[PDB]
């Protein structure tokens, strides 16, 4: 399923509010490690407003749990994932992905 | 539709600036121009500071004339299925013939100034193999009418004006060395596409000019519309005189090569077929004659398609007369063997009726003089 | 390992460069998701980075900026360039603040040509249009082909500018040092991406205006200093870097010349103003002066008289100078137009230091100097300078080829103009594309966006100007090249197609003489066409032709040839499809010729008058053809007209016969149904070609004849029994129920009509008796049964209505005929 | 049976004939009014003669009688046939022209002249333009037959044809010969193949469909594509291309040499490696830059797309794609995802390969118009797993 593991501690007492948009910064490897997205690489964090369901949906929980300022550790089973379609191109069909989550801020 | 035509200033404003538009372009800058293309030619021929290589001299590098002429051949020569169209050949072409023609009490050195003048401009062409190419282009066109090939034959016409030698020379051999049917094939291709008059587009054109109906905006009558009786007369008047140009001077060794091309795998006479499409000349000439000999005199467009009709039939004429001129005697009898004689009795007998036709009106006597001219 | 290292080893630098060519080859033709891929395997970063490093191998680079500038740029670029051709200038207040020549102190034409590229355009471009590219995005739960196609992936495109003109800046310098080590290994290596980068990015337009300045310095200093680098001309380059500098002189030029165009829309604006105040007060006069004088007020008032555009046009009859006084605009405007006359003339350089001061003599002189330190060895390279040149030389050229693609837009209407060229962007983009059902459901919605514009509806000249219909047709006849015959691929494509282009010939007459031009190779088309359901290639042909008696003289006799061909064809055998359908089969398709036959007669009949040419000519194709005499009235071994009739209804009462029986479209129609319509179709055709009332009583001994063979190919008597031929009528049942039969089974007065038509066309009334038989075999039969039409429950239905439709249309004008 | 056709035949080799005079001695001389002339079809290289069962039709010249074989040519319908010319040496008077006289053929035996067997019924229906040749005591208005001139390279070609085909189909009947036995431990028991006659028949084929340097300027090099043009037509319409396939397909049922040898023994062997390599290379020599021949491939490309994984003659197959793909769109179109999975796993199997990397690049856009489908299945099928 969802996985979270925290390799930066954050503040803990502040935590994402469903429905409230949040900035962040993340890198997309597959499980071998190969780096196919980086929001870092674009420069700008990503955003994303929660419940909006814009985000992969097994992606998007695993958000919620991580608290502001905390480097995170995900990685998402295909059912949570893009799934046995896949996305073409860029994800092999039916195989778990891996992220790390910078929660920057909170809009 | 005048109470309901709106007064400019009742006219909304971007309509009104459309329409302006277009009538500043119709009025003032298609009328406006100014011959550039002379030095144009001039610069793009002049060579400067080559010779302090000293080296290119014995490569013989191609002059910036030469180099578009050459870039042209290029494109020429290239096969391709259908001869595409290219503005850019079509513009240049315009502008080396123009250029190469550039144009009463003149005295001989004043003439025969004029005359060189006219022999070092088409020099400065026939010095790239402007001609060679345009038999090139004939040869990719394969007899397919189009304003790439007008304008080619338009430029020819242009380099071969008052028939240089040079240059009927240099074709000449270029013909033999290609020893190639294609280009003749071109010709007749071409000269069957040719027109000739017909009664029934005359009295399409007729209906036009009769019901004259109004155009739906405001109140246009007698709308006229582009001819189709003798669309491409221009362009066969262009060709013809191109095979007048080339056998002129009575050069019975270019007469000979058109009545037959021994290098030729397969020979054909552009002179008989010359004399095809006459026989296709007067026989519409005769209908055009029997359908206004019905009416009591001829109307005023009739009169003047008649007059390009027969100003195409004069330059045909003059061009039988270069190819008969020399004289060459294979000319001589493929003539004779021909039916040039029967169509020499039809032109006749149309002759004939049209003088008593038009002896009458006072009007008619224009159209009379340049009959007199054609006969 | 090291990309830097991978430049020893040859194989490991080829394969990778054919990669980069690869994922290039892929992402081609604006794939926007494989180009979302692919920004998935290389980083947008990552490739910038690539273009800083100087190091890095030069077909590497070469590669890499390829793919930076398509994968990112090219979609937007085909569709910029696309675009560019059109010259559209909206009526803006901005608009009108521009001039032909900035201001200052020296006079116009003495002050220098404003800067190229600088300034303000108001030619209406749409925005570029990106997507940014985020994988964590859930997967559309759309179906594909159903959602929109994702646009192309976004890139920071003030920062891509920047670092462009960093390296801009990097590579002149090093040119100037002549260092021995090129960037990339050759000079053509360092420089080529730099061009291809700002080629793309001054196409964009994003290259901001002061950035334009930087970089015509860089070009030629000393030219575009306004009141040491050496110039990129003088630093000499291989002949591809020549090509691409020289694509970006011709982007010069061509920002220039729009430039000229909206200088001389800004003056139109001024001069219709100044025209509209002058000529109000002109008629203010008239209706003051009018009482005066007759003789000048009633060549006045014939000015007036004459419609506003040839007001406009003699108005603008002040140049010659003849008539210039004639003219009544007085000399005061006259002079300030001839002022701008001038001014444009000499900013094209047509009226009449060794540095040209001017781009377009530098870049003749640039073409030149080429031409004659060598001779060029790449005939691309050679077409590209020398239509430059010539361009050039002739910018009053450049402005006759422009002005008939120049159009001028309201400012109200912007934003739906706008919309429609972004949709016209979207119809340019899939010519490209090979047809797929994505790009099926994108271009139906599109030509659906263009009918509800009404901007689509308000300028039919602009339209034609732009040439939507003209790419219409070439999409068109793209689908129908790959075998249409053996498939009608998208009939879906086939029936928008119509739509569109169809809509086109209800809109404008113009425009059916547009269409009318290509008339020819469309039927060609149309042949097979006219199978596909409904509307047809042969609908649309049908639609242009009607509506004009030019249009209908302009008609060919070849035409008509194929056209009578195919209606032979479909005589001799029936559709293939038919058995397909498990439709029985017949000797001959009724249905295409039927179709071919209702063309011919949209065809003769303009405004209901038949074309006497046309007539002749589709007689002459007749007597040629029995099988377009068909198989009844054959002649010899010949079906009677009205037997085939009753065997068509018997045939319509067999179950079975005109059904498969193993209907969803229910377009299927029985085969009785369907002959009787080729029939009555055939009867339309032959009543139409009838010669009229006025050279009937002259009596044209042609004509005479023509409408003999007609009644002796058509019996009179056969007529007669054709009338007499009762109809089905619905009536109430089953509890009083109305049993109404199905129209395509049902023998319809839309058949008898035509029958009636040809009868009062060619026949007509002779006999008062002969009148009364008529009647009563044919007309008082359907008399009563119109009588027992006048039901309230009757009244509802539909056929009843159209009983009264053909009764009134036919029986009505025979009683007005026939009542003496 | 020979009909009277036209149309592209006209240019074709089959409407080429060959004709040559009975007596051996001067036989390029002037040919002369009403001589005894024998017809050889160049292609076919049997003659036509007289044959009482068929009347006449195109025979094999052992067959060959050389009496009913034997023709006149005439240049008058009415015969008076009374005295015989005599027999020159020399060059001889020039009696008929080159493409300019009109002459009748006869049959010196029959009398019979040769005509049209006019328009049969219900053959209109059909369409065809050909009709066969008959043999009409009264003949026909249009019995004059009117000649043209052949030209000189397009001659060889047919002439060269002809022995290839002929050779060909002999080697061909010798590979079907010990196709059905295996040898095993004994004799072939088959006519020696003509190993060394087709290695010297395919090379000569290359070098004479060799395509010409780019350095040569550009008007002889547009000449010389242009008779490339020719040629690869006439090989086409000869049928050249069909029976190379077949040759292909029966060397490729043995999969190895030496299991080839099995059957056939190491004498033969030893030589099968180049044997099929040098053929795919001719395969790919007569097919590149032929629209033509693209289209004959587009209908069987998986018979190309099996042959691409076989080992032995790799590179040869893959330029032969190459070419096919290359230069014709509908190739393209007809592409399935099966097919571009086994261009991958060439491309796996083979390793790294900038050749197949840039086939792959072909097969993305052609004629300036990409395949939506197909570049979106390499994309989904090669680019994820980045392997």
């Amino acid at each position: 399923g969802v996985q979270v593991e925290t390799i930066s501690p954050g503040d803990g007492r502040t935590f994402p509010k469903r429905g409230q948009t949040c900035v962040v910064h993340y890198t997309g490897m597959l499980e071998d490690g190969k780096k196919f997205d980086s929001s870092r690489d674009r420069n700008k964090p990503f955003k994303f407003m929660l419940g909006k369901q814009e985000v992969i949906r097994g992606w998007e929980e695993g958000v919620a749990q991580m608290s502001v300022g905390q480097r995170a550790k995900l990685t998402i089973s295909p059912d949570y994932a893009y799934g046995a379609t896949g996305h073409p191109g860029i994800i092999p069909p039916h195989a778990t992905l891996v992220f790390d989550v910078e929660l920057l801020k909170l809009e | 539709a005048c109470f309901r035509m709106t007064p400019l200033y009742n006219l909304p404003t971007h309509r009104a600036c459309n329409m302006f538009l277009e009538s500043y372009k119709a009025a003032w800058i298609l009328t406006e121009d100014h011959s550039f293309e002379d030095r144009m030619i001039d610069d793009l021929s002049k060579a400067g500071e080559q010779e302090e290589e000293e080296e290119e001299v014995e490569e013989k590098k191609p002059d910036p004339l030469h180099q578009l002429v050459l870039h042209f051949s290029r494109t020429a020569l290239t096969e391709k299925s259908k001869l595409d169209e290219d503005y850019l050949y079509m513009a240049y072409a315009d502008i080396m013939a123009k250029s190469c023609h550039l144009e009463v009490e003149v005295s001989f050195e004043e003439k025969e100034m004029e005359k060189q003048r006219l022999l070092y401009q088409q020099s400065r062409l026939h010095t790239r193999g402007a001609a060679e190419m345009v038999l090139q282009m004939i040869s990719a066109c394969k007899g397919e009418t189009g304003a790439m090939v007008s304008s080619t034959l338009k430029l020819g016409i242009s380099i071969l004006n008052g028939g240089n030698a040079e240059v009927q020379q240099k074709m000449l051999d270029y013909l033999k060395d290609k020893k190639e049917v294609g280009f003749f094939q071109s010709i007749q291709a071409l000269m069957q596409t040719c027109s000739v008059l017909d009664l029934n587009a005359f009295e399409r054109q007729n209906k036009a000019e009769g019901l004259g109906m109004v155009n739906e905006d405001g109140t246009v009558i007698n709308r006229q519309n582009g001819e189709k009786v003798m669309a491409d007369d221009e362009f066969t008047q262009d060709l013809f005189r191109f095979l007048q140009l080339l056998c002129e001077g009575h050069n019975n060794d270019f007469q000979n090569y058109l009545r037959t091309q021994t290098g030729n795998t397969t020979t054909i006479n552009i002179i008989i077929c010359t004399v095809d499409y006459l026989l296709r000349l007067q026989e519409s000439i005769s209908d055009f004659y029997w359908y206004y000999s019905g009416k009591d005199v001829i109307e005023e467009q009739g009169k003047r398609n008649f007059s390009k009709a027969m100003s195409v039939a004069k330059q045909v004429f003059n061009s039988l007369t270069e190819y008969i001129q020399g004289p060459c005697t294979g000319n001589q009898q493929s003539l004779a063997h021909s039916r040039l004689w029967d169509a020499v009795v039809g032109f006749l007998h149309v002759f004939a009726h049209m003088m008593m036709k038009l002896a009458q009106d006072s009007s008619q006597i224009e159209l009379l003089k340049e009959l007199l001219d054609l006969q | 390992m090291d990309i830097l290292e991978l430049s020893e080893r040859l194989d490991l630098q080829r394969f990778h460069s054919h990669t980069l060519r690869l994922y290039r080859a892929v992402c081609a033709l604006g794939n926007n998701r494989v180009a979302h891929a692919l920004c998935s395997h290389v980083d947008q970063a990552q490739l910038l980075h690539a273009l800083e490093d100087a190091h890095l191998p030069g077909p590497l680079r070469a590669g890499y900026y390829d793919l930076l500038i398509s994968i990112h740029l090219e979609s937007a670029c085909r569709s910029r360039r696309s675009m560019l051709s059109e010259y559209i200038v909206p009526l803006t207040p901005e608009t009108r603040a521009i001039t032909l020549f900035p201001p200052g102190r020296k006079g116009g034409n003495a002050r220098r040509h404003g800067l190229p590229g600088v300034g303000v355009t108001t030619s209406l471009r749409p925005p570029h249009h990106f997507s940014p590219p985020c994988f964590v995005a859930a997967l559309p739960a759309a179906g594909v082909a159903e959602a929109p196609a994702r646009l192309s992936p976004a890139i920071p495109l003030e920062a891509l500018r920047d670092k462009a003109l960093r390296m801009l800046g990097e590579a002149v310098r090093d040119g100037g040092q002549h260092a021995r080590d090129p960037v990339g290994g050759s000079v053509e290596f360092q420089f080529v991406p730099v061009l291809k980068l700002v080629s793309t990015l001054l196409v964009m337009g994003i290259f901001g205006d002061e950035d334009v300045k930087q970089i015509l310095k860089m070009i030629e200093p000393e030219v575009f200093t306004e009141e040491l680098e050496e110039g990129l001309l003088q630093m000499k380059l291989p002949e591809s870097v020549k090509l691409q500098m020289c694509n970006l002189l011709e982007y010069f030029c061509d920002q220039e010349l729009q430039h000229r165009v909206e200088s001389l829309a800004a003056f139109a604006e001024r001069y219709v103003d100044k025209l509209q105040a002058n000529q109000r007060s002109r008629y203010a006069l008239l209706m003051r002066a009018f009482t005066m004088s007759a003789a000048e007020t009633a060549r006045r008032t014939r000015e007036f008289r004459s419609p506003p555009q040839e007001q406009i046009n003699m108005l603008l009859h002040f140049k010659d100078e003849a008539d210039e006084e004639d003219c009544p605009l007085p000399e005061d405007i006259r002079q300030d137009l001839q002022d701008f006359h001038q001014d444009l003339l000499a900013h094209c350089g047509i009226q009449l230091e060794k540095k040209p001061q001017s781009l377009q003599e530098l870049v003749s002189h640039m073409v030149v100097r080429w031409a004659q330190e060598d001779y060029v060895q790449s005939p691309e390279l050679v077409r590209a300078m020398f239509s430059l040149l010539h361009r050039q030389y002739d910018g009053l050229g450049e402005l006759l080829r422009a002005l008939p693609r120049a159009y001028t837009i309201s400012p109200s209407s912007v934003e739906d103009t706008m919309s429609l060229l972004e949709c016209l962007g979207q119809i340019r983009s899939l010519l490209i594309v090979q047809m797929g059902p994505q790009e099926e459901n994108l271009m139906i919605q599109s030509i659906g966006n263009i009918m509800n514009n009404k901007v689509f509806y308000q300028h039919p000249n602009l339209m034609r100007a732009l040439g939507m219909h003209e790419t219409v047709m070439e999409v068109m006849v793209n689908v129908l090249g790959g075998g249409e015959t053996k498939e009608i691929r998208f009939p879906k494509m086939v029936t928008s197609c119509c739509r569109f282009l169809c809509y086109f010939c209800r809109i404008s007459r113009q425009n059916q003489r547009s269409m009318f031009d290509h008339l020819s190779y469309l039927l060609e088309n149309s042949g097979i066409g006219l199978g596909m359901q409904g509307s047809t290639p042969l609908d649309v042909a049908a639609a242009s032709v009607i509506d004009n008696n030019e249009l209908a003289l302009a008609l060919q006799e070849q035409d008509l040839e194929k056209v009578v061909s195919y209606l032979a064809g479909c005589g001799l055998q029936s559709c293939p499809m038919l058995l397909a359908k498990g439709y029985p089969d017949i000797g001959w398709n009724p249905c295409g010729g039927e179709r071919y036959l209702d063309f011919l007669r949209f065809a003769v009949f303009v405004n209901g008058e038949s074309v006497e040419e046309n007539a002749n000519v589709v007689v002459r194709l007749l007597i040629r053809k029995p099988e377009c005499f068909g198989p009844a009235l054959r002649g010899e071994g010949g079906s009677g007209l009205l037997a085939a009739i009753e065997e068509a209804i018997r045939i319509s009462e067999d179950p079975a016969r005109d059904g498969p029986g193993v209907p969803p479209e229910e377009n299927r129609v029985h085969l009785g149904h369907a002959i009787m319509s080729f029939y009555a179709a055939l009867i339309d055709l032959l009543g139409r070609c009838a010669p009229e009332m006025h050279l009937i009583q002259a009596g044209k001994g042609e004509a005479l004849r023509i409408r003999a063979i007609l009644r002796s190919l058509v019996p009179l008597d056969d007529l007669v029994g054709i009338i007499s031929l009762p109809l089905q009528i619905p009536t109430l049942g089953k509890d009083g129920a109305l049993v109404q039969p199905k129209m395509s089974a049902s023998f319809v007065p839309d058949h008898k009509a035509s029958m009636v038509l040809f009868l009062d066309r060619v026949y007509g009334i002779e006999n008062q008796d002969f009148l009364l038989h008529v009647l009563d075999v044919g007309f008082l039969p359907d008399m009563r049964a119109a009588a027992s039409l006048d039901t309230a429950t009757f009244s509802t239905t539909e056929m009843a209505l159209a009983l009264n439709r053909y009764l009134c249309l036919a029986v009505l004008p025979l009683i007005t005929k026939c009542a003496p | 049976l020979v009909y009277y056709e036209g149309g592209a035949v006209c240019t074709h080799a089959r409407s080429l004939w060959r004709l040559e005079p009975l007596r051996i001695s001067w036989s390029g001389s002037h040919l002369r009014w009403g001589q005894p002339l024998r017809i050889r079809h160049v292609t076919t290289g049997r003659y036509l003669a007289l044959t009482e069962d068929q009347g006449l039709v195109v025979v094999d010249a052992c067959k060959a009688h050389t009496k009913a074989t034997s023709f006149c040519f005439r240049v008058s319908k009415e015969k008076l046939d009374t005295a015989p010319k005599r027999d020159v040496e020399g060059m001889g008077p020039p009696e008929i022209k080159y493409g300019e006289s009109l002459c009748f053929v006869q049959h010196v035996a029959s009398g019979l002249w040769l005509t049209y067997a006019a328009p049969d019924p219900k053959a209109l229906r059909l369409g065809v333009l050909k009709k066969k040749a008959i043999l009409h005591q009264e003949g026909h208005m249009d019995d004059a037959l009117f000649l043209t001139r052949c030209q000189q390279e397009e001659s060889q070609a047919a002439r060269m044809i002809h022995s290839t085909a002929g050779l060909y189909n002999q080697f061909i009947k010798g590979l079907d010969s010990f196709s059905g036995k295996p040898r095993g431990s004994g004799p072939p028991a088959g006519p020696a193949l003509p190993i060394e006659a087709v290695i010297l028949s395919l090379q000569d084929l290359i070098g004479y469909f060799e395509p010409p340097s780019e350095e040569l300027q550009h008007e002889e090099k547009q000449s010389k594509l242009r008779s490339l043009r020719n040629r690869q037509s006439l090989f086409q319409e000869e049928g050249m291309l069909s029976l190379v396939l077949n040759c292909i397909d029966r060397l490729n049922v043995y999969t190895t040499a030496a299991h080839f040898a099995e059957y056939a023994g190491e004498e033969a062997a030893e030589s099968w490696k180049e044997i099929v390599n040098l053929l795919y290379e001719l395969l790919a020599s007569l097919i590149r830059g032929n629209r033509a021949n693209c289209a004959l491939f587009s209908t069987n490309l998986d018979w190309v797309v099996s042959k691409l994984d076989r080992l032995e003659a790799s590179s040869g197959i893959l330029e032969v794609l190459y070419c096919v793909l290359i230069e014709s769109p509908e190739v393209l179109n007809i592409i399935q995802e099966n097919h571009i999975k086994s261009i991958i796993s060439l491309l796996d199997k083979h390793g790294r390969n900038h050749k197949v990397l840039d086939v792959l690049c072909s097969l993305c856009v052609c004629n300036g118009v990409a395949v939506r489908s197909n570049q979106d299945l390499i994309t989904e099928n090669l680019l994820p797993g980045r392997e």
